[PDB]
């Protein structure tokens, strides 16, 4: 919450949070899917569909 | 030489009136759909569908 409350554009910029550790596989899959979804969100914004 | 008429095999007037009532009801329902779509053109759900 303390990091999220640093965002002055909460209604515009989405902040993703992931909790990582040295012994996991979701740490690398998260960012793979997360940026893929960001790209889809961006291109949907560009067309104005969203 | 009994007089020979020429009558048109006419479309019934009550049937025409009933079907015109039904089609104008359908048309005003379509117009209400157009309105409730164009007024809420900003909710994302309505924005994903062009």
């Amino acid at each position: 919450c303390q990091f999220e409350d640093l965002n002055k554009r909460k209604d515009t910029k989405e902040i993703y949070t992931h909790f990582t550790c040295s012994t996991d596989t979701k740490n690398v899959q998260f960012v793979f899917d997360a940026v893929t979804d960001v790209i889809i969100k961006n291109n949907l914004k560009d067309c104005g569909l969203f | 030489k009994t007089i020979i008429l020429e009558q048109l095999r006419k479309i019934s007037l009550p049937l025409y009136s009933i079907l015109s009532a039904l089609t104008i009801l359908g048309m005003i329902m379509a117009s209400a759909f157009l309105f409730f779509n164009i007024k809420n053109r900003n909710q994302k759900l309505i924005k994903m569908s062009s």
